[PDB]
RNA sequence: AUCUCCCCUGCCCGGGGUGCAAGCCGGUUUCGGCGCUUAGCCGAAUGUCACCGAAAUUACAGAAGGCGGGCUAUAGCCCCCAUUUU
RNA sequence: GGAGGGGGCUGGUGACUUUCCCCUCUUUAAGAGGGGAGGAAGUUCCGCCCACCCCAUUUAUGGGCAGCGUCCCCUGAGAAGGGGCG
RNA sequence: GGUGGGGUUCCCGAGCGGCCAAAGGGAGCAGACUCUAAAUCUGCCGUCAUCGACUUCGAAGGUUCGAAUCCUUCCCCCACCAC
RNA sequence: GGUGGGGUUCCCGAGCGGCCAAAGGGAGCAGACUCUAAAUCUGCCGUCAUCGACUUCGAAGGUUCGAAUCCUUCCCCCACCAC
């Protein structure tokens, strides 16, 4: 088995998460969404900025969405998110709702109102 | 927080209200302007929960004839802007000592933004420097390499001068606008947070300035109450 | 400074020496090694002015078999290398504690580069982390991402736990090769430069350990001198 | 040295077993609420800078119902003890 | 004066953001105020508050803890550490 | 956060405080066997590689006449738990 | 680093310490003129827009009965220089 332990919350990388919105009357799919984050946040960051606030998006259904940071650096990311302007044929709106440390309260906050539990439970019965 | 943009429909202006915006200027970049639309300025504005200031703009004229002409049009409307990449209209610009905010030194010029003898008459004059955003969103990279540089440049000029720097994002559309919290942090990114809240502190109070000064009978800052008489 | 690299010619280890190297690592990724290729080593480390300390190197075999014919293969040459992103051969491999340096945690993984409790293993039985950069100049941009974000992990787990850390290029031809001063802005780039100093310090300090160990009779450190019984 | 009894002294009386992911409620697989906080998360919040001071975010290192004892690892100053020394 | 061992303490004020969080409040929806990780939270060796199940309702019998400081033994640069109580 | 446990040869696994006592199995090498090979058996079995002797039972300290074992500490590896 | 100088109306440019003294030219507007237009002339010439009156001579302070002018300070604009 291929298994690595978490680390110790003294040592690990301080995160948040940061909850937006991608508007426009168009439709996206997910992977165009981490491939767009993923051109913008190489063209805003380098390699060394990349390295420095670890950006990976975690959920996209609708329109919002919810992508994770390092905890100095949101507003680098927030940066990051302002100078989409193009993809291919248009371009997509990128707006901010607001950041938290995790999803039961970022879900609350601005996107929704009940707080949900999926990974435990696709984690215990799958 | 004040916004700079044109006013296309009501359904983007509902959104900018939904999520942070208490205000912002209707943006007329055009010579002919009338009171009907500022009449449906005012029922925007009045449509969900808001106020609106409306201001007037030029572009590429002459040297001096245009200052006089720019302040009789001035003479009807609340704020203004001129825009021009030519240094010989900018040092008008700045000596007239009557425009609010100034734009356009990056993509007109592609040289340099501020002289230190303009940011020094600035200084003397007390013109504002309104940073645009559009800019930004419609070049390419190399192109926002330069232009980021110009603005830093013109940053630390206006620092070190205490020159009054009002951001905005220059929008055209229903999608140009951008957030407030991302200008802040934008602006947090580029040099410091505090200099990045006065900057939004500057923009609310030149146009409470502006709104103070045109509300009532105010001239070189005399405020005259109850019991007037006047002529 | 010591580079870690294969050799191919004359004339690119004669640009080495002309610009600031002082020594280099022969690196023999291969089952079949002999003197022929040492001697030649010998040659052209002779040739201009230099010094060249040879290793071997294993990848992709079982688990603790592995590990004493890779002692048995390491007692005639002086230093040795081990890669692979399996987690399993490499809790064997900072266990073996007899292993100078270390490398590959991230293109055979792609998930984390090491482990805590490998971490605390490595500090109890000290085997050291070599980081390479071919890796970082045959990806793509995000590739480039996730393997430096890595590599700024497994910096703070050396950082930490203070585990020895070697930089190298771990090149292949003519040109994969980089400078020392590239590599030490680069290490300053990422965290700190005494760490940077220290990566280089240790990785000299390795080396001469190696050859203060494999040069005279020394057993677990200790020095005999004229007028041996040595039978 | 180990194990079991009877020979003492003082104190205390419900005796065991499981444990908050215990246990209780709307619901009746699965979920939400109580336990739960002069910090109280749960996909695990407690952010950044400057400074008085010099005890300071620097080392070991992070709560998850709360309290008390013992063990382990060390950052800065203070106090105490020892070898070399003069 | 130099490696080392043991004991004590580990925060306060000011500015930013509800877009770091929670609570309270008024108000043309957003602001103001207060609070926000420690000697070990780690290790799980334990006990108590709190729950359920059985026997029993007993200081009659019986059960649990303790004999500390001191002393003894062992190892260290002999300060110090570990174990024990007739 | 919690309970019942395990770490011994290259891999799966036993082992009274005591003579490598270290049961072992599979593996490697060699012998034997066969036309060759499989299977069975024999010795080395980690080393010298004939008998025999020495080292390793996760690591350190301590008890003892003597530690895989008895005590303490540091660790890791299992199993299962949100409802 | 250095020398000789200049800043006055929308633009080019004069101006004794003194009555918008503010020469002016080009420009705008109006008149006159012409079938229309150019040219010439007339008034406003920055404002009230008939006479006439007020404001601005790069900015501040000071002298004076009174500053474009005289003094001081702060500035800018020119010209040319490495050999």
């Amino acid at each position: 088995i291929e298994m690595l332990k978490t680390l110790p919350p003294t040592l690990r990388e301080k995160k948040r998460y940061i909850a937006f919105k991608i508007l426009y009357d168009e439709e996206l799919k997910e992977g165009e969404v981490v491939n767009l984050i993923r051109k913008a946040v190489l063209e805003y960051y380098g390699s060394w900025g990349t390295s420095k606030a670890n950006p990976w998006l975690v959920y996209y259904d609708f329109p919002y969405g919810i992508l994770r940071c390092q905890r100095d650096n949101v507003d680098y990311v927030k940066a990051s998110l302002i100078l989409i302007r193009e993809f291919k044929e248009k371009p997509v709106n990128i707006i901010c709702l607001g950041v938290s440390g995790t999803i039961r309260k970022a879900k609350i906050k601005f996107l929704g109102i009940k707080k949900p539990k999926r990974w435990f439970v696709i984690r215990r019965e799958r | 927080r004040i916004d700079i943009n044109r006013i296309e429909k009501e359904e983007d202006i509902k959104l900018l209200k939904e999520l942070k915006w208490n205000g912002f200027v209707f943006y007329q970049y055009d010579d002919e302007f009338s009171k009907d639309r500022y009449e449906e300025v005012k029922a925007i504005a009045e449509s969900y929960k808001l106020k609106v200031y409306s201001g007037v703009k030029i572009k590429t004229e002459s040297s001096k004839q245009l200052r006089d002409k720019v302040k009789k049009f001035r003479n009807k409307c609340h704020i203004i802007l001129i825009e021009g990449g030519v240094l010989k209209i900018n040092r008008a610009a700045v000596e007239l000592h009557d425009v609010d905010i100034l734009s356009t030194p990056e993509l007109g010029r592609k040289d340099s933004g501020i002289d230190h003898v303009l940011a020094r008459l600035a200084s003397n004059h007390r013109v504002a420097i309104e940073l645009n955003f559009k800019t930004l969103l419609n070049k390419d990279g190399y192109e926002r390499a330069r232009t980021l540089l110009f603005f830093r440049n013109n940053l630390k000029l206006a620092k070190k001068f205490d020159v009054p720097v009002v951001i905005s994002t220059d929008a055209e559309n229903k999608y140009q606008i951008k957030n407030p919290y991302d200008l802040r942090a934008f602006l947090n990114t580029l040099v410091e947070p505090l200099y990045a809240k006065k900057i939004m502190e500057t923009a609310y109070k030149i146009c409470d300035f502006r709104d103070y000064l045109m509300r009532d009978n105010v001239v070189r800052y005399g405020v005259e109450i109850i019991k007037e008489e006047k002529e």
